């Protein structure tokens, strides 16, 4: 039912989002869902090639926003390339798609649920997409 | 009058299942759906007679004309327009605002005149007013709303000066359901040389339109709300004004004679329509005003004051939910569940097979206005029941419970 | 696929007039549909029709994958790069407009030149007009050649370094010239111009790549390519578009509204103001696909194999001028010595025949060819020999009739 | 045969025009008729309410030509705004209605056949869209 989509774990991550703020000399970029009421101002400090920090600013609906949280928390640490491919492994599985299981996702898996719930997909998106313009 | 059952029977897009529940659309002020009556006119068009319109000699391009032509006058009639040269045919509501911004707004705006507009007006009979403005040096001015975002005629007297050439209006607020004092608005623009135009896209699906009677001096409509084809509309403008507006697109068709360097326009109507028209979707237009006449207007309006009274009577015993404008309304209610952010609102009634609008419906000044960023909306037309209400005010009640547990 | 499989897919195609086996002989007009398109619209009307983009329930779902799907078919179908270079419009003529209002107005100053030539259509040349007169340019006529080609000479006399624009019709609709299109867009990228295609009459009937074409804007519209009426496409390239102001301005061509001023959503929906035309731009993607399944180079073929058919039957009957070179598209103009092109229409149409009679939008051209109207069959994918066989048949009869007074 | 609604007289004045040339010191308007090519340079020189000559130059079909040509022939002359009295009887004439018949209407009438093919009403007005428009104020 709605069960699939609104897991425990992700109203956790609405409930009490991870890094909350908005921080420093860094890449800050904000974004909007075109269907309006969900926003997002992503910042990344960035060290060479890792990323030692992500915070995040906000407004929206429980999947924008427990997205932008798991997201956040998913990435302290990785590397760019290891990001962009996380990035790549949601949008595959927002779609249908397979995708690689080789690169732990943790919490971020309970958002499988949103495919079967496309009018959401954006909702789930818009932290990431914030990521993809940030490089 | 109205047998709701024989009206939903003509709307073969009404009898199928979401998630396993019978569709409960309620997002006609979004787009309307279309009855067999509409849909067999287009296939009749393709199957039958298609041809071009106008320059031509041959049956199917006479049945075509007459058909296309034939249309314009049941245009007319259904606004009563005194004459087709006050019939345009448009891609849209949005295209006929853009037309009168373009055509007649930059030909009478200089620096010191004003176009004044509301806050509640679509992002249509916004944007249009904004590039004008910037082009001729002008001032865009915003009357002020009443509480329960109503307008008074206070204000528009207070808000329109000497000074003001333009004052653009929707008919129906899309958002707040309020019905705008055209008439009496339309007397006030007269009265300090102005002119009006009136965003006619949500009246004239749910309530008749008389542009004499209104005095109004544009009025834009859109097909698609009134149960017909998408991607058409009506600009009406007094003959006057039309006489001496130069067109806003150039091509074939809207020409009488051309030279190398220079042409002269046709006549009106054809003035403003240049290319190959929409030949089927005009119409198709056509036969949904045919379909709306034959249930009546008067009646259409009657059914969807009473869905709005039970909707808001049922809406007032559910704690936790506002609703935003005033009681007397058109057929349309828009809302917040507290604490609930509209997105999963929507997701919620979409499991239940119900489906709304959420986000700002292309009025985000308005949005701004009632200190939200977002909002739902249920909209009701002529195929909606107060079943329909019960399923939505249920499955509310199930995202309040559902969301706090 | 025979010819006999294609016309069983067109229901137009099976019908008498005036006692006779219609004969449409003026898809250069327009074309006739197959059942695949008209089912397209069908489907769409009974099963998922719902606002587009910003959505939030299963059908708005479906309608919006309908309609960006088609979005991305057009973008394959012409070979562009990129979906943000394909504009959905009501037609070849809205779509030459948006260039000249867009583009045009902001690169236009006195001394620079908008080249055009004598056999374009209306659509591709008032815009023009409009243009050089709102910025004080100067429009230039490429010269033609007698038989009605267009030299690489002449364009190279004609483009100069203050040239801004080069408009130029792909193919024809009058002559049937398939125009050096690709050799030309080179000319004007060496004088510092850019290249507007008007595409209308070659992308029903030939394979489009604006890539290999180089085309700076290529229009085309929909009801001439077995598609709906009220649709067509402007592409555009990307960099060009990025810098052009929208033409239109309402909802869903935003990202903010605030009261005064606005910021435009990213291409290409930059310039898709209002409710798009969703039934017709899902019907044009239905008709995409049906056209590539036969294949446009054998649509091509067909047709020559046609006109040849056609040129070679026609100057074996004495008395009739074709005006044109022998090599061309699927079209033959024509005038009986005597006999006005009207009475000629009004006797094929007797006979069934469809044909047209007049200026065919090309006024210019008339003067040129030095007659004040003239007649005009067209082929398509569902014409056969037969037909050819039919129309000389009642030339001839139209001859003896208006010989016998 | 059905074509046989392109009477004796209309082929008469197809053949041989009645007011064809330019008159000077007039009333001039020029049509074209929407159905393209068929062209009037219609002028009349007026005796104050009355048309003292009426001619017309065009290029054209059979139809609106010989109608031109029986027009300003049976407009020689002419009287008050019962000109268009004469138009508006020769449009429901073309719809097929019934008319307030003989107030002179001099010849034309011939034109009463293409009441069937519809689409050359155009042709066989234009002369007649020209006149109402000579008047238009
Ligand atoms: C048909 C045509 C146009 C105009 O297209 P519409 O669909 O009428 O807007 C322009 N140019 C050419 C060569 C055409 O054939
Ligand atoms: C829908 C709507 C519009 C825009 O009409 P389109 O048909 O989308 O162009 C404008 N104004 C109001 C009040 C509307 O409801
Ligand atoms: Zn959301
Ligand atoms: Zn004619």
């Amino acid at each position: 039912n709605l069960d699939t989509l609104y897991r425990q774990v992700i109203m956790d991550h609405y409930k009490n989002p991870r890094n909350k703020g908005v921080l420093n000399d860094s890449i800050v970029v904000d974004m909007n869902n075109p269907t309006c009421g969900d926003r997002i101002r992503l910042t990344m400090k960035l060290d060479g090639d890792i990323v030692e920090d992500a915070k995040f600013e906000g407004e929206g609906c429980s999947i924008s926003m427990a997205s932008a949280s798991m997201m956040t928390q998913a990435i302290k640490g990785k590397d760019i390339e290891t990001a962009l491919s996380m990035s790549k492994i949601f949008s595959d599985m927002m779609q249908g798609k397979e995708y690689d299981d080789s690169i732990d996702l943790g919490d971020i898996e309970a958002l499988q649920g949103v495919s079967k719930f496309p009018a959401r997909i954006k909702c789930a998106t818009l932290s990431w997409k914030a990521l993809e313009k940030g490089v | 009058h109205m047998n709701i059952t024989d009206i939903r029977e003509q709307f073969p897009i009404l009898h199928q299942q979401v998630n396993g529940h019978d569709l409960v659309y309620l997002d006609s002020a979004a787009t309307s759906q279309k009855p067999r009556a509409v849909i067999e006119t287009l296939d009749k068009y393709y199957n039958q007679y298609n041809s071009n319109v106008h320059r031509g000699v041959h049956t199917l391009g006479t049945r075509a004309t007459d058909g296309y032509e034939g249309a314009r006058e049941k245009v007319r009639k259904f606004i009563n327009a005194k004459s087709m040269a006050e019939i345009i045919f448009t891609k849209g509501t949005t295209t006929s605002l853009n037309m009168v911004a373009l055509s007649y707004a930059r030909a009478n705006l200089k620096p010191g005149d004003e176009v004044v507009i509301t806050y509640m007006e679509h992002h249509a009979n916004i944007i249009p007013w904004q590039q004008a403005v910037k082009a001729t040096g002008a001032t865009l001015k915003y009357i002020p709303l009443q509480e329960d975002g109503t307008i008074s005629l206070e204000d528009v007297r207070e808000t329109v000066t000497s000074n003001t050439k333009i004052v653009a209006v929707s008919h129906v607020s899309n958002v707040l359901g309020t019905v705008n004092p055209i008439k009496e608005m339309a007397k006030i623009a007269h009265d300090n040389g102005a002119v009006i135009v009136v965003d006619g896209a949500q009246s004239t699906p749910h309530m008749k339109i008389d542009v004499q009677d209104l005095d109004c001096d544009f009025f834009a409509l859109s097909s698609h709300k009134m149960c017909g084809p998408t991607g058409v509309g009506v600009l009406y403008g007094k003959k006057a004004l039309l006489e001496n507006m130069e067109p806003a697109e150039f091509g074939g068709e809207m020409i009488d004679f051309v030279g190398l360097y220079e042409s002269t326009w046709k006549e009106l109507p054809w003035k403003f329509e240049a290319g190959t028209p929409i030949i089927a979707g005009a119409i198709g237009l056509g036969a949904a005003i045919d379909f709306l006449e034959e249930i009546g207007l008067d009646e259409i309006s009657r059914h969807e004051h009473k869905l709005a009274a039970y909707a808001l009577e049922r809406f007032r015993q559910l704690d936790g939910v506002t609703v935003y404008g005033p009681e007397e309304r058109a057929g349309l209610v828009t809302f917040n569940l507290d604490d609930v952010h509209p997105h999963d609102v929507a997701t919620v009634l979409d499991a239940e097979g119900i489906a709304v609008r959420a986000g700002h419906h292309c009025a985000q000044p308005l949005m701004k206005w009632l200190d939200v960023t977002a909002t739902a909306r249920a909209s009701f037309y002529l195929y909606n029941t107060e079943e329909e209400i019960d399923k939505l005010v249920e499955a509310l009640q199930k995202t309040k419970e559902y969301f706090t547990n």
